[PDB]
C-alpha cells in the first residue's frame, strides 16, 4: 500500500556487500519504538536470517539518540479508551523481537551512538556484538515512570557482577 | 556401397555380418581412429571441420541416408535439438524405435508399399509426423509375418547379442559352429520357453545385475550410500571403541567387531573398478513415449520423444557440437 | 623469484654465490624505499602477498601490488617498532602450538 | 568366466530337456487316452516357430568351407566402446594405492586390539582418527546428499519433485568437485616425460637443503683460506653447485590437468633477417578448458611448429581464469568489449538456440562450457587479439551475485518473481 | 553387560549383511535423480494385465488417476495400456486361443538385458533465459524457490498435455471403431442432401474465446444443436493460446 | 591475467571455481583482511 511509506521511513535499510543495517529514524519521538516499527523490524530480521546471501546484520540509529525506549503514549491513550488489546499486541511483538535478537543465527552488531533507554537496550544487548561510543548513555528509568525494566532487562542486569543490576534497576 | 563407409568413419557404422577380411580391415581402421584421437592436440581443424563433419555423416547414416545438413539448413536454427526431436516423431523412425522392423529402409519399403496403418487407415507417407494419441498397426493379412519376424528378431537378438558377448566370449569360427546348436533350440516354442526358464540365463542375469551395480560407483554411489547411513556406520565404531575400552581395562567379540567394521569400511571406501572387458550394448525400449503390445503387434503414441534417449552410438562430447545441450537436467534442453 | 630454478655458477670470491629459495614464499616483507629490487613486481607476478611500508611518493604501479600497506616514514625507530611487533606476534602465535 | 565346453554342455542339456519334456507330456497324454497329433509332427517338422530354418541351412553351409585356426581371436563386430580409452596404469595404481591404505587401516585396528594400557589405546585411537580423517574421509557434500535421499524415499507429490531437482543439482556439483579438484594428485599427468609425487618432492627438498647447508659451510671456510687449499675448496664448491643445479632441474616437471581439452588456435611461421639470410621460427597459440568455467591460453615460439605447440601445451595450464556462467549454458547479459582494433559482441540466448560464433570465439566459448551464445567479431580478426578480447569480455560480465554485492540489494530472476 | 554388546553386534550384522540391498535401492533412486521423473523400474506386462483387471472389475474405484498413481506412470500411458488390453482380448476372442507372448515374457523376466526409460511424471523444459530484477533496498520479502516454480510450470504443462492427449485419443478411438469418414469415397450424400454446420461469425456470434456458436441445419429444413461427435469436432479445431509443447 | 579485483577476491574466485589449488596464505588473509578506509575526495588541508 501507500500508507506504510511512513513506517519504511521510520525503519530504513542500508545494504552492503553481504550485510544489512536497520536504522531507526523517528526523530520526533527520539527513535521511540511503536508497534509498526517493531513489526517491520521483525519482518526484516526474519527475512535477513532466512537469506543465505547475507552474512551478518546491523542496527543503527539516526540522530543524537540511539533508542529512547518504547513509545508509551499510544499505549496510554489505548488504555484510556478501555480496551487493553493494543498494549498486549505491542508487548508480545516487542518481546518476540527481543527473543529473536537473543537467539539469532547470524552475527548481529548494534551501534549505540547516543541515549539508550528501556527496551532500546533490550533489542541490542542480547546481540552478539555491541559497539559503544563517547555519546552512549545507558539508563533504566522504568521505576520512576511506574513500570518495570522489561524486554529482557531482567536477563542482562541480573547477570552483571555483584548486585549492580539491582542498583541500576532501582535508581535508574 | 555400405561397408566402405566404415573406412570413412573409422569404426563399424555398417550393421551387417562382417567377414574375416572386414574384421582385419576394422582392426587397422580402429588403430587409425586411436592415433587420430591422440593427435587432436596439434590439429587446427579438429573441432570446426573434422568432428562436425563426422558427426553429421553418422547422423545421416543413423536416419537412413537422409540429407541431414540440407534439411537442418532448411530451418534457421543453429542447434539440432528441435530438428532431431521432430525427426523422432516420423513414421519410419518410430517403426524402427518400436522394433517392429530392423532398419529404416525396411520401414520405408513397408510404408511406401501401403502395408502399415495409422488409426486403422492406411498411410503411405514415410515422413508423416505422429502426435500423441496415434494408434499404429499392420494389415490383417500382413501381421502374422510381422509377428514371426518380431519374435525372430528378439530371440536371435538375445542369442546374437546377449549370449555371444556376455560370459561366452568365444573365438569367431568356433562360435559360428556353436550357433547352429543354439539356433536348433529356438526352432520350437518349447525350446524358447525352456531357454527363458533356465539357470544359464539366470546366472547371466545375476552377473549383469552385479555388473550394472558396479558401474554406478563411477557416479560415487557408494559415497551416497555411506552418507545416507552415516550415523549407524559411526555407531559401529562407537560400539567397537566402547567394547575395546570396557572389556579391556580389566576375544571373539573383538574379532567379530573388527571383521564387521573392516567389511563396512571396505564396502563404503573402495573405488570404482572399470575392468578390461567391454560393456555389452543393450537394445533400448522407447517406453517414455511409445506403448507397445507385441502380440498383434500394435502401439500407441502417448508422449513426446527425449533428446537424451535417442539410441545413436555417437559420444556426447562430439554430438554437443550440434545439439549444444545442457545435459544432466533430464529436460529437452 | 620468477626464475628461481635457474642454474647458478660459482665464479670467484665475487659478490658471493647465493641460490634462490627452495620453497616459494607465502609472504614477502619489503623494506625497499628506493626501489632497488624487483621484489614487488615479481611477487605480484607470482600471486604472493606483499607487506610493505609506503612513503607519500610511491608510484601507482607499485602501490597497486602491495597487499598490506603501512603508511609511514621509514625511520629507524618505526622500522624497529614494526619489526618488534611482527616478531612478538609471530613468536606468540608460535608458542601457542608447542613450538 | 565360462568355459566353451560348459556352454556346449548347457546347450546339449537344453536340447535334451526339450526332448524329455516332450516325451513326458507325450506319456502323460497317451496314458490318459488322448492321441498325440499335437506332439508328433507339431514339435518336430512343422513347428517353424521363428522362421529360422533357412538361417540354419545358410549357417551350416558357411561352416564347412574354409580353414584357419579354429580358436583364433578376431576383431569384434559390436566393438567401439570408445570411452574405454583411459590409461590403464593410473587405474591399476589406484587399486593398490587403496589396498595399501586399507592394509594400513587393518594394521591400526589390529594394533588397537593388541594394547595393554588405555593410554596406549587412546594414542592408537588418535592415530586411527588422524589416519581416517586423511585417507578414508567422506566429504560433507555426500552427507548432505544422503540426508536428502533419506527424505526422498518417503516423499510424494510436490516434495518428491522438489527433492529430485535439489539432489540432481547436488550430484552435478559433487561430480564436478571430485573430477576437477586441484588438491587431488590423481587429477594431474606428466606430459610425455618432457602421494608418490609428494614424497619424491620431499626427498629432493631435503637434499637441496642439505646441499645448501654444505655450500654455506664451505663458503665460510673458503673466506679464511688462501693458497692451494683455496683452489681445492673452490673446486669442491663448484662440484656442489653442479649437484645443486642438477637437483633443481630434476624438480621442474610440467604437469597437465586431466579432463581438459587443449586446442590449437594459430600456428604461424615468422622470420628474422640476418646477413646469412632469413631465420624462420614458428609461433603457436593454444587454448585449454575443462568445460566447467575454467579457460586458459598460452603462446610459445620454437624452431619447428611441433616444438612450438609442445611448449605452448606445457605453458597452457599456467594462466587459468574462472568464468561465471548463467545456469551452466550462457552469459548473464550482453557484453561488448574491444582489444586494440578487435571489437567483440556477445549476446545471451535461450536454452535451445546453439552457439553462433566464428572458430576462435566458438572454440574458446566451447571450452569454457557455454552452450547458447550469439557473437560477432567486428573489425580486425587477428586471432591472438581475438583470444584476448574474448577473455576481456568474459571477465567484464556482471553476474546477479556481483550486482547483489555491489548494490546491497536482492537480485531476483524475473520468472521466480 | 555383555548382552548389550551382543545386541550391538546383532545391530551391526543386520546392516552389514544388507549393504548390497541398500546399494540396489540407491541405484534405483539414482536413476530417478539423474533423470527427474523417470520411475527407474520398467513396467511389466503382468502389471499391465493386473491394471486391466482392476479397471474392468471396479472402474469407479480403479480409475485412470488411481491406476496412474499406484503404478507410477502417466495417465496418458494408462489410457494407452487399457486400450491395448481391450484390443488384445478382442483379438483373442476372435482367434479362440490366447495370443503368443514370448517377447513380453522375455522383457518381463530379464529387464536387465534391455534399457527402458518409462516416465512417472512430467518435468517441463525451461528456457533458462537470463532476466533479472533488482529489489528495493528496504525490501522485506521471500524469494520463491525455483523448484517450486518449476513444479507449478510442470503441473500446468501436464494438465494441458493430458487434455490434448484425451481429445486426440478419443477422436482416434472412434475413428478406430468407424464413426469418422477419413476416406473421400466414403463421404456420400444422404437421400435428402448434405447436412451443414453453420457457425456464427463476428463478435455477436461468439460462443466464447475459441470461435463462434454452431448449429447443424439438416437437409429437410430443420436445424438442431450439436451432437457429442460434433462437439468434439468443435473442440479440436479451436486455436490454442500457447506454443507447441512436445 | 584478465581477472579483476584485488588478490583476495581474485584468489577466492579462482579457488572456488577449481582453477587453482588453495595457497597457504589465503586463510591468513581471510582471517585478517587488508585495511580499508573511506573515500577522501583528495583535498588535503593545510594544517
Ligand atoms: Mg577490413
Amino acid at each position: 500500500s501507500a500508507s506504510d511509506a511512513d513506517v519504511q521511513d521510520q525503519v530504513s535499510v542500508e545494504g552492503k556487500a553481504k550485510s544489512r543495517a536497520a536504522i531507526l529514524d523517528r526523530p520526533s519521538s527520539l527513535n521511540a519504538l511503536s508497534a509498526p516499527m517493531v513489526g517491520r523490524l521483525k519482518r526484516l530480521y526474519e527475512s535477513w536470517e532466512e537469506n543465505p546471501a547475507i552474512s551478518f546484520v546491523l542496527m543503527k540509529g539516526s540522530g543524537k539518540t540511539f533508542c529512547s525506549g518504547a513509545d508509551v503514549l499510544p499505549l496510554y491513550h489505548s488504555i484510556n479508551e478501555g480496551n487493553t488489546e493494543e498494549c498486549k499486541h505491542f508487548f508480545g511483538s516487542l518481546y518476540n523481537f527481543v527473543y529473536l535478537q537473543g537467539t539469532y543465527l547470524k552475527p548481529n552488531i548494534a551501534i549505540m551512538d547516543g541515549v539508550t533507554m528501556g527496551c532500546g537496550g533490550g533489542i541490542s544487548i542480547p546481540g552478539m556484538f555491541r559497539v559503544a561510543t563517547d555519546k552512549t548513555v545507558l539508563a533504566h528509568p522504568e521505576v520512576q515512570i511506574g513500570f518495570h525494566p522489561d524486554a529482557g532487562a531482567s536477563y542482562y542486569l541480573s547477570r552483571l557482577p555483584g548486585y549492580l543490576g539491582e542498583y541500576l534497576a532501582l535508581t535508574g | 556401397l555400405r561397408f566402405q563407409t566404415c573406412r570413412l568413419l573409422l569404426g563399424n557404422v555398417w550393421n551387417r555380418e562382417l567377414t574375416i577380411i572386414q574384421r582385419r580391415i576394422l582392426r587397422r581402421l580402429r588403430n587409425r581412429k586411436r592415433s587420430i584421437k591422440k593427435r587432436k592436440i596439434y590439429s587446427k581443424k579438429y573441432l570446426t571441420s573434422y568432428i562436425q563433419l563426422q558427426t553429421t555423416r553418422k547422423l545421416s547414416l543413423f536416419y537412413g541416408d537422409l540429407p541431414i545438413t540440407e534439411m537442418h539448413r532448411g530451418t534457421k536454427r543453429t542447434s539440432y535439438i528441435p530438428f532431431l526431436l521432430n525427426l523422432e516423431t516420423r513414421f519410419d523412425v518410430i517403426l524402427l524405435r518400436l522394433h517392429f522392423l530392423e532398419t529404416i529402409p525396411q520401414a520405408r519399403q513397408l510404408i511406401s508399399h501401403r502395408r502399415v496403418c495409422v488409426n486403422k487407415g492406411m498411410v503411405s507417407i514415410t515422413h508423416l509426423k505422429l502426435s500423441h494419441g496415434d494408434i499404429i498397426s499392420f494389415q490383417e493379412n500382413n501381421a502374422i509375418i510381422r509377428g514371426e519376424e518380431i519374435r525372430r528378431s528378439f530371440y536371435k537378438e538375445i542369442l546374437v547379442e546377449k549370449i555371444i558377448g556376455k560370459l561366452l566370449h568365444q573365438p569367431l569360427r568356433m562360435w559360428r559352429r556353436s550357433k547352429t546348436e543354439w539356433f536348433h533350440l529356438l526352432k520350437t516354442k518349447r525350446g524358447c520357453r525352456l531357454l527363458l526358464k533356465s539357470r544359464f540365463l539366470q546366472q547371466l542375469r545375476s552377473s549383469m545385475q552385479e555388473e550394472d551395480l558396479e558401474r554406478t560407483k563411477k557416479f560415487g554411489s557408494e559415497k551416497v550410500c555411506l552418507g545416507s547411513s552415516f550415523a549407524e556406520h559411526k555407531r559401529m565404531k562407537r560400539n567397537l571403541l566402547k567394547s575395546l575400552f570396557l572389556s579391556k581395562r580389566r576375544p571373539i567379540v573383538y574379532n567379530s567387531s573388527l571383521s564387521l567394521y573392516s567389511n563396512s569400511t571396505y564396502c563404503f571406501a573402495s573405488p570404482h573398478k572399470l575392468t578390461m572387458k567391454r560393456r555389452i550394448k543393450r537394445i533400448e525400449l522407447p517406453t517414455h513415449y511409445l506403448e507397445v503390445n507385441y502380440r498383434t503387434p500394435k502401439a500407441v503414441v502417448f508422449y513426446g520423444p527425449n533428446i537424451g534417449h535417442i539410441p545413436h552410438d555417437i559420444r556426447l562430447k562430439d554430438l554437443n557440437l550440434l545439439l549444444w545441450s545442457r545435459n544432466g537436467r533430464g529436460q529437452n534442453i | 623469484l620468477t626464475n628461481s630454478y635457474s642454474p647458478k655458477k660459482f665464479r670467484s670470491r665475487h659478490k658471493k654465490l647465493c641460490f634462490g629459495p627452495t620453497t616459494m614464499p607465502d609472504c614477502v616483507v619489503v623494506f625497499d624505499a628506493e626501489r632497488k629490487s624487483s621484489v614487488v613486481l615479481e611477487a605480484a607476478k607470482l600471486q604472493i602477498p606483499v607487506v610493505a611500508i609506503v612513503d607519500p611518493n610511491v608510484p601507482l604501479e607499485f602501490f597497486e601490488k602491495i597487499t598490506y600497506p603501512v603508511p609511514a616514514r621509514d625511520s629507524v625507530k618505526f622500522v624497529y617498532l614494526f619489526c618488534n611487533v611482527i616478531t612478538k606476534c609471530f613468536v606468540a602465535e608460535q608458542m601457542k602450538m608447542g613450538i | 568366466t565360462i568355459s566353451p565346453a560348459e556352454a556346449d554342455r548347457v546347450v546339449r542339456d537344453l536340447l535334451a530337456e526339450v526332448e524329455k519334456e516332450k516325451q513326458r507330456e507325450r506319456e502323460e497324454r497317451q496314458r490318459q487316452g488322448l492321441d498325440c497329433k499335437d506332439i508328433d509332427d507339431e514339435d518336430e517338422d512343422e513347428e517353424d516357430y521363428l522362421g529360422i530354418e533357412p538361417f540354419i541351412e545358410k549357417l551350416k553351409k558357411q561352416n564347412l568351407k574354409d580353414d584357419g585356426e579354429l580358436n583364433r581371436r578376431e576383431e569384434s563386430s559390436d566393438s567401439d566402446s570408445e570411452l574405454d580409452e583411459v590409461d590403464w596404469d593410473e587405474e591399476r595404481k589406484k587399486e593398490d594405492m587403496f589396498n595399501k591404505k586399507f592394509q594400513r587401516h587393518k594394521e591400526l585396528l589390529q594394533t588397537l586390539t593388541k594394547s595393554e594400557t588405555l593410554d596406549e589405546a587412546y594414542k592408537w585411537m588418535t592415530k586411527l582418527d588422524k589416519f581416517e580423517e586423511k585417507h578414508f574421509k567422506l566429504a560433507p557434500e555426500y552427507r548432505v546428499i544422503g540426508e536428502l535421499m533419506n527424505r526422498l524415499k518417503v516423499a510424494e507429490g510436490k516434495d518428491k519433485f522438489i527433492l529430485q531437482q535439489k539432489i540432481n543439482r547436488a550430484m552435478r556439483l559433487v561430480e564436478w568437485k571430485e573430477a576437477f579438484d586441484p588438491n587431488n594428485p590423481a587429477n594431474y599427468g606428466v606430459i610425455e616425460r618432457d602421494d608418490d609425487m609428494k614424497e619424491r618432492d620431499d626427498i629432493l627438498l631435503e637434499k637441496l637443503n642439505a646441499i645448501d647447508k654444505k655450500l654455506e659451510s664451505k663458503l665460510s671456510e673458503l673466506d679464511h683460506t688462501f693458497g692451494k687449499k683455496g683452489k681445492r675448496l673452490e673446486e669442491e664448491i663448484r662440484d656442489l653447485a653442479e649437484e645443486r643445479n642438477a637437483l633443481t632441474e630434476k624438480k621442474r616437471q610440467p604437469l597437465y590437468r586431466k579432463g581438459y581439452d587443449v586446442h590449437v588456435i594459430d600456428v604461424k611461421k615468422v622470420a628474422k633477417v640476418t646477413k646469412g639470410g632469413r631465420v624462420e621460427r614458428y609461433t603457436a597459440l593454444m587454448v585449454c578448458g575443462n568445460y566447467e568455467g575454467v579457460i586458459g591460453y598460452a603462446k610459445a615460439k620454437a624452431e619447428t611448429g611441433q616444438s612450438a605447440m609442445q611448449k605452448a601445451y606445457e605453458k597452457c595450464f599456467q594462466n587459468l581464469h574462472y568464468i561465471e556462467r548463467h545456469e551452466e549454458h550462457t552469459i548473464a547479459h550482453a557484453i561488448q568489449t574491444s582489444y586494440k582494433k578487435t571489437k567483440l559482441y556477445l549476446w545471451p540466448a535461450p536454452t535451445t538456440t546453439g552457439m553462433k560464433a566464428g572458430r576462435v570465439v566458438k572454440t574458446m566459448l566451447l571450452l569454457a562450457g557455454f552452450k547458447n551464445i550469439k557473437s560477432k567479431v567486428i573489425g580486425s580478426r587477428n586471432s591472438y587479439n581475438t583470444v584476448k578480447a574474448v577473455l576481456k569480455a568474459l571477465n567484464a560480465v556482471e553476474t546477479p551475485k556481483d550486482v547483489q554485492e555491489k548494490f546491497g540489494r536482492t537480485v531476483v530472476e524475473k520468472y521466480l518473481l | 553387560m555383555i548382552k548389550e554388546i551382543e545386541k550391538d553386534n546383532r545391530h551391526s550384522r543386520v546392516f552389514v549383511d544388507g549393504i548390497k540391498q541398500k546399494m540396489m535401492e540407491m541405484s534405483v533412486l539414482l536413476k530417478q535423480v539423474k533423470e527427474p521423473g523417470a520411475r527407474g523400474s520398467y513396467l511389466k506386462d503382468s502389471e499391465k494385465t493386473e491394471m486391466y483387471r482392476l479397471h474392468k472389475e471396479n472402474p469407479e474405484v480403479y480409475t485412470v488417476e488411481r491406476l496412474a498413481k499406484d503404478y507410477r506412470i502417466m495417465r496418458q500411458r494408462v489410457h494407452a495400456i487399457l486400450f491395448l488390453k481391450e484390443d488384445e482380448e478382442e483379438e483373442e476372442r476372435k482367434l479362440g486361443r490366447p495370443l503368443d507372448d514370448s517377447v513380453e515374457r522375455l522383457l518381463d523376466e530379464y529387464p536387465e538385458f534391455f534399457v527402458s526409460h518409462d516416465r512417472e511424471f512430467h518435468v517441463a523444459s525451461l528456457s533458462y533465459k537470463p532476466d533479472f530484477k533488482v529489489m528495493p533496498e528496504g525490501w522485506d520479502g521471500t524469494i520463491k524457490d525455483m523448484d517450486e516454480v518449476h513444479y507449478e510450470i510442470s503441473k500446468k504443462e501436464d494438465d494441458i498435455l493430458y487434455e490434448e492427449f484425451l481429445r486426440r485419443f478419443e477422436f482416434n478411438k472412434l475413428k478406430w471403431k468407424g464413426e469418422v469418414k477419413c476416406h473421400k469415397y466414403s463421404r456420400r450424400r444422404s437421400s435428402d442432401g448434405w447436412k451443414i454446420t453453420v457457425e456464427k461469425l463476428g463478435p455477436q456470434g461468439k460462443r466464447g474465446n475459441g470461435g463462434g456458436w454452431k448449429f447443424v441445419s439438416l437437409p429437410d429444413g430443420s436445424s438442431r444443436p450439436l451432437n457429442e461427435v460434433e462437439k468434439m469436432y468443435v473442440k479440436r479445431e479451436a486455436p490454442r493460446r500457447r506454443r507447441k509443447i512436445l | 591475467s584478465w581477472m579483476k579485483g584485488d588478490l583476495l577476491s581474485k584468489t577466492r574466485r579462482l579457488v572456488g571455481g577449481l582453477a587453482t589449488r588453495e595457497p597457504v596464505w589465503l586463510k591468513a588473509m581471510e582471517a585478517s583482511p587488508p585495511p580499508v578506509f573511506p573515500r577522501s575526495n583528495g583535498n588535503l588541508k593545510k594544517i
